[PDB]
């Protein structure tokens, strides 16, 4: 009955249409409808309880082509609807929910590395473009907290990135804040108790297990408990007040290890893994 | 500096391998 993490496509072998349940409270999976198109690198979000699937690429053995795609799939019906598409594909998207409206922001299409990002509305059903950011970004992390969104990390075709910038809303506006202590590219970024989470990555050479804290009060990132496992192209979200990191690849393997993270430990826990492992799903609770 | 290497770059903290973005 209680809140499931779902994950959404994905890549091993080429790119994955599975949508799959994570249920926490006892490590079970139940396996929902395809997307109807494979990819990975897309972002998963949750508005109004239905779940969000939103650009990426399909990497198959035809092409490698970029997805402009919104789909979005209703778990009481298990079906997947398409929405309008954005203005452009964005493989290695970053999204974030702002008062029921979907922000995509960066990516890539082709050999073009946005910093443009745009704005879904599911009553109009409607993308329109805000102010870009003040950084290219593909394989960025976003998450949003008090109505601002920050958009982590990344890549901006030529330098992996530890430098992160907010969007203020309300002013359309982009701002740098605090870089991190490490370069993230393909990180896992998330929210909890005020603080944004940035969780693995790859800094170039290496895929990391690092985990570091931005407190918005103090304006500082902290190191907390590194992940049991390194981990790039990573999904995570929050569910009941801990972190789940889901796959990702780790320069060897492609991981279907799960852990959760306990903000008043600080320890990480291997919980019951995937079904495959496989890297860059789209991942979301509800 | 190739497109094949633009491409790949995209995704190789994915774990993809270049091998998948390069036809003839």
């Amino acid at each position: 009955v209680g809140r499931l993490i779902y994950t959404a496509g994905g890549y091993f072998r080429q790119s994955l249409s599975y949508l799959e349940a994570y249920n926490p409270s006892n490590g079970s999976w139940l396996r929902l409808a395809d997307l109807q198109v494979p990819r990975s690198g897309l972002a998963g979000c949750v508005v109004g309880g239905l779940l969000y699937a939103v650009g990426g690429r399909n990497n198959s053995p035809d092409g490698n082509t970029d997805s402009s795609a919104l789909d979005c799939y209703n778990p009481m019906t298990n079906q997947w609807s398409p929405c309008a598409s954005m203005s452009v594909p964005r493989n290695r998207i970053g999204v974030g929910v702002i008062d029921g409206h979907i922000y995509a922001v960066g990516g890539s299409h082709g050999c073009i590395h946005h910093s443009s990002v745009e704005r879904y509305e599911p009553e109009r059903d409607e993308w329109h473009l805000v102010a870009p950011m003040l950084t290219r970004r593909i394989g960025v992390g976003v998450a949003v907290l008090n109505r601002l969104l920050y958009a982590v990390g990344g890549f901006d075709g030529t330098n992996r990135l530890n430098s992160a910038e907010c969007y203020y809303p309300e002013r359309n506006e982009w701002r740098m804040i605090t870089p991190m202590n490490t370069i993230r590219s393909g990180a896992g970024v998330c929210v909890l108790h005020n603080c944004i989470y940035a969780a693995g990555g790859y800094d170039g050479q290496d895929q990391l297990n690092s985990v570091e804290r931005y407190d918005v009060e103090t304006e500082t990132w902290t190191f907390v408990a590194p992940m049991r496992h390194h981990r790039s192209a990573l999904g995570i979200t929050v569910h009941q007040g801990k972190i789940y990191v889901l796959g990702g690849y780790d320069g060897h393997t492609f991981l279907d290890s799960v852990e959760c993270y306990d903000p008043d430990s600080d320890t990480w826990s291997e919980v019951t893994r995937m079904t495959s492992g496989r890297s860059g799903v789209g991942v979301a609770v509800t | 500096m190739d497109l094949i290497d633009i491409l790949w770059r995209q995704d190789i903290d994915l774990g993809v391998s270049r091998e998948v973005f390069d036809f003839s």
